[PDB]
């Protein structure tokens, strides 16, 4: 290919060497299950269960 | 109703566009930025949870409304994605989407004009690739999509 | 401490072997090996003579005639490509239209 | 049995041995070493549970290779499938047998160096036909043939590459070349033999960009066998790099142990690096880079390195 | 010299190890845990590979005593250089070193 | 309590073969390769556990291979339809022992919501199954969750070492439900937080 073309590839790689590297030198996102308890919404859909009344008694 | 509805449809098409960006990106042949974008996708997440109870399938919308009203709270985690989203994007486009190898990888592959999508009825991004300006939000408005800029 | 005439028939055993599988294997890659193998074993020949006099013309000869087998056998693969790309088949029993 | 001789026969086949050790364990911890820097070049931690710091991970998957019930084709060829890893582990292993690690601690001192560097590369090129070929696969075949015709595009010049250096140390062997740089490390001169080796090492060890496959009829312990090769493979790259060109052992405060293994650990890194960010060139571009550039570039970089080294020869 | 023995004896014990180990991994690997048409572009590259690495093999011989082969080596080697390379060119100008099509 | 596939046997487990027996099972607990397969919906949950912010790869679990004989587990993530079965089946057969089995989603589990026509209705019907994930789809968690209960079940299985010796039937204990386990933590639940806020 042309000369400009491969010193522009050879740009781009080089930018994205140092784009990755500077993800390496970041902060991690990563939760450490299950180490870390994973937080949920009140409304998250997950186990069902059957509740009572206040009383005591079972509500279904 | 319509605004909820039209903001939950934007943030799963952000969502589904951030997975197909990506996955472009992984198929291509740079696997790095799709575990980011699964990041930003798990942001939407932490939204689409807290709205309605689920990551993926909702099942939230109902006949004449929806299932629950918004959280309290809701507004926070909006502002914090929106203000999470446009650097990522940016970084993104910069470390892979301007990179001449996958430019190069893609550009040029499997071309097809106007005609073609008309015929065969190809929508999307590939319709109004072909320079047909046929967006269903705009042409037959629904949901209240004539109120957003 | 090596005598020359040991390499001298170590080389021949192989040339006379490198000439056996050229003649009776009617396949051409076997004949192209049995090639390689006779030029080889004058190459083997050609450093046991130099090493022998302690001079560098027998490496140098033998630089030039692993040249020439490296260009001898590129050919000779090429003309049987070519043989098997329009014949189907390595006989080389099945080139014999000249005769007489 | 107590004499110089024998005892001096015995310690330095025992350094030998440590290094052959050293080198297969090394190899093997950098696999795991490549896990965890991409967890790391990709903001995870990667595999951290097994043990402390998830050095044990590496014993786990031996166990796991190891056990494994062991499986070959009933159609195969079963002499060339199982050489093929045999030969992916030996020629670079081989390979390294080459380096010189510190004065005084070498394996073979010999006359030659990186021309049995460049076998051994031949031989890598025979591993990976061999076991392409023994799959009875015409899929893997065909990639085999892909791989083994990039691998050639690029062995054809990483001698060349080398070329520059040794012109300048004026010997084949490697402790003179080493000496050579002891007041100016050899990246400097030969910055186009420094990229141009490289290319052709990442090359050459089928590493990142540079990677039907070959590889899938291959289970067990052969697979472990083609992994601990290859990694050992990229050991030896980096090892030669900074032996041909950033002084080898040569440092100013830290023992030339300690600088050598810098050297070689940061090589290493950046072929993590590399693995991580480049995405993948297609397979043409890849053999006209291999081609067009790089070997009239080492051609060049030769014809100019001879007209400098005899210009201050007065 | 026992240096020169010695080194001889390492490389035949690295060889050596570093084979029978290979083999005893293999063997390990064997014994352990229950069971239950392609083109001519292929010729063409590794037939320039061969032309080339032995035009390659010249520069090798040429490259370790320039010095001493003085000014006329570097010549001889710039005519051996510059017909190495219209030899590439030739091939690169013509689609034989062109797998695309 | 154990179960046999060459019936219930107890634990038959010398200190050496033991240990050994140990070794190996902790090797294969802690190096679990999956295989990548794709169904449909769990399948992007699976994905989306090998991602940076689930980070399967602390597991030991992200080398993740292409082809079956490479891989130690075989997460079926998805649905089973009618077409795809004969694919799983080849697939799960193409793998070498030892092989286990994760169900992700209820799909794969009993058919799901999907009582269909061309469905399968569960991945147990055609090939055994090791651990279950209730859910559509499970979070990435839940998957690793049930990775950590593979492990539980590799760690006290019985295998042969070799070919030339011993007894060459595997055994799988029967373990302990999480249902009996967890119900006397889950029982004591008493309030929650109401679904109005975040
Ligand atoms: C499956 C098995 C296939 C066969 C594998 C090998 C089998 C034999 C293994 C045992 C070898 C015993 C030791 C051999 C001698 C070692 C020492 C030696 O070669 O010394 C000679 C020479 C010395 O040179 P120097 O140190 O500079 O001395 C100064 C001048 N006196 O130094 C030299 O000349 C060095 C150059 C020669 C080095 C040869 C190394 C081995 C080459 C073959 C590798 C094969 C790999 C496996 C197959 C790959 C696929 C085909
Ligand atoms: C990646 C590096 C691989 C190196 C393989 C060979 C290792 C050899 C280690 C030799 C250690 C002793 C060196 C000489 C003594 C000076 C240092 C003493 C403390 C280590
Ligand atoms: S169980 Fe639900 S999420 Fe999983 S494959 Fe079926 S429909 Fe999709």
């Amino acid at each position: 290919m042309t000369l400009k073309e491969l010193l522009v590839g050879f740009g781009t790689q080089v930018r994205s060497i140092w784009m990755i590297g500077l993800h390496a030198f970041a902060k991690r996102e990563t939760r450490m299950y299950p180490e870390e308890p994973v937080y949920l919404p009140p409304r998250y859909r997950g186990r069902i269960v059957l509740t009572r009344d206040p009383d005591g008694e079972e509500r279904c | 109703v319509n605004v909820i509805r039209v903001m939950l449809s934007e943030l799963f098409r952000i969502n589904s566009h951030l997975l197909y960006i990506s996955t472009f990106i992984q198929d291509v042949g740079a696997m790095t930025p799709v575990f980011f974008a699964f990041t930003d996708r798990q942001k939407i997440y932490d939204l689409v949870e807290a709205i309605t109870g689920f990551r993926m399938h909702p099942a939230w919308f109902r006949i004449g409304g929806v299932a629950h009203d918004l959280p309290r709270g809701w507004d926070r985690l909006l502002r914090e994605f929106l203000d999470w989203m446009p650097k990522r994007l940016a970084s993104y486009e910069k470390a892979a989407l301007q990179n001449t190898i996958l430019k190069g990888r893609s550009q040029g592959v499997a071309a097809y004009g106007a005609k073609e999508a008309l015929e065969w009825g190809t929508t999307g991004a590939g319709l109004r690739a072909t320079g047909i300006d046929f967006d269903v939000r705009k042409a037959r408005p629904y949901s209240g999509y004539e109120n957003f800029d | 401490m090596i005598p020359l005439q040991h390499g001298l028939i170590l080389a021949a055993i192989l040339f006379v072997l490198g000439l056996t599988g050229l003649v009776i294997r009617r396949n051409l890659l076997f004949m192209l090996i049995g090639l390689e193998i006779m030029i080889n074993a004058s190459a083997l020949a050609f450093v046991v003579a130099g090493s022998y006099w302690g001079q560098t013309d027998g490496q140098v000869m033998y630089i030039l005639a692993i040249s020439l087998a490296a260009a001898e056998a590129s050919i000779g693969l090429a003309l049987l490509l070519q043989l098997h790309r329009r014949r189907q088949n390595l006989n080389i029993d099945s080139v014999s239209e000249m005769r007489g | 049995w107590i004499s110089p001789e024998l005892i001096e026969i015995l310690l330095t086949i025992l350094k030998a041995v440590v290094i052959l050790l050293v080198v297969v364990t090394c190899g093997a911890f950098m696999s795991f070493g490549e896990r965890r820097l991409l967890g790391l070049f990709q903001n995870r931690y990667g595999p951290n549970r097994v043990g402390w710091g998830g050095s044990l991970q590496l014993v786990a998957d031996m166990i796991k290779m190891f056990f494994k019930e062991d499986w070959i084709p009933k159609f195969s060829d079963r002499v060339i499938f199982t050489l093929a890893p045999m030969i992916a582990f030996t020629s670079l292993l081989l390979a390294f047998a080459i380096v010189p690690v510190s004065p005084g601690w070498v394996v073979a001192d010999l006359n030659i160096g990186i021309l049995f560097f460049l076998m051994m590369a031949g031989l890598a090129v025979y591993a990976v036909l061999f076991a392409g070929w023994s799959s009875n696969n015409k899929y893997s075949l065909l990639g085999a043939m892909r791989a083994s015709a990039q691998t050639l595009s690029y062995e054809v010049f990483l001698g060349l590459s080398l070329m520059g250096v040794v012109a300048q140390a004026g010997s084949f062997n490697m402790t003179d070349i080493v000496n050579s740089q002891a007041h100016v490390w050899n990246v400097i001169p030969q910055f186009f033999g420094f990229i141009t080796f490289a290319i052709a090492g990442v090359a050459v060890c089928h590493r990142h960009p540079f990677d039907d496959g070959y590889h899938i009829e291959y289970s067990g312990m052969k697979f472990g066998l083609f992994f601990v090769g290859e990694y050992i493979g990229i050991v030896t790259i980096s090892a030669l790099m900074v032996t041909l060109f950033f002084g080898g052992w040569q440092g100013p405060l830290l023992p030339p142990f300690i600088w050598f293994a810098l050297k070689t650990a940061f090589f290493m890194m950046m072929f993590i690096l590399i693995r991580a960010s480049l995405p993948r060139p297609r397979y043409d571009q890849v053999m006209s880079f291999g081609w067009k550039i790089c070997l009239p570039l080492t051609l060049i970089n030769l014809l100019v390195t001879a007209a400098v080294i005899l210009w201050q020869a007065q | 010299s026992t240096e020169v023995i010695a080194h001889h004896w390492a490389f035949a014990i690295f060889l050596i190890v570093a084979i029978g180990l290979c083999c005893l991994m293999l063997v390990g690997g064997w014994f352990l845990g229950g069971r239950a048409r392609l083109s001519a572009k292929f010729y063409l590259v590794a037939m320039f590979f061969v032309i080339f690495d032995v035009e390659a093999l010249y520069l090798f011989a040429w490259s370790t005593s320039i010095r001493e082969s003085g000014w006329v080596g570097f010549v001889e080697a710039a005519i051996f250089i510059f017909v190495l390379l219209a030899g590439l060119v030739y091939l690169v100008r013509i689609g034989a070193l062109d797998w695309t099509p | 309590d154990y179960t046999l596939t060459r019936e219930i046997v107890t634990d038959p487990l010398n200190v050496f073969m033991g240990k050994l027996n140990d070794m190996v099972n902790w090797g294969r607990k802690n190096s679990i390769w999956p295989y990548n397969f794709g169904l449909s919906c769990c399948y992007v949950e699976m994905v989306t556990s090998f991602t940076a912010v689930h980070d399967v790869a602390r597991f030991g679990a992200e080398v993740l291979r292409a082809s079956p004989r490479q891989a130690d587990l075989m997460v079926v993530a998805g649905t089973c339809f009618t077409k795809m079965a004969p694919v799983i089946q080849r697939l799960y057969d193409q793998m070498l022992e030892p092989k286990w089995v994760i169900s992700m989603g209820a799909c794969a589990n009993s058919g799901g919501m999907y009582d269909i026509y061309s469905v399968v209705q569960g991945v147990d019907k055609f090939i055994p199954v090791d651990v279950y994930i209730p859910g559509c789809p499970p979070r990435p968690e839940a998957y690793m969750q049930a990775l950590m209960l593979l492990q539980e079940s590799i760690g006290k299985e019985r295998r042969p070492l070799s070919w030339v010796v011993g007894d060459q039937g595997v055994y799988r204990a029967n373990m302990q439900s999480e249902r009996e386990r967890k119900r006397g933590e889950r029982i004591a639940v008493t309030n929650l937080r109401t679904p109005d806020e975040i």
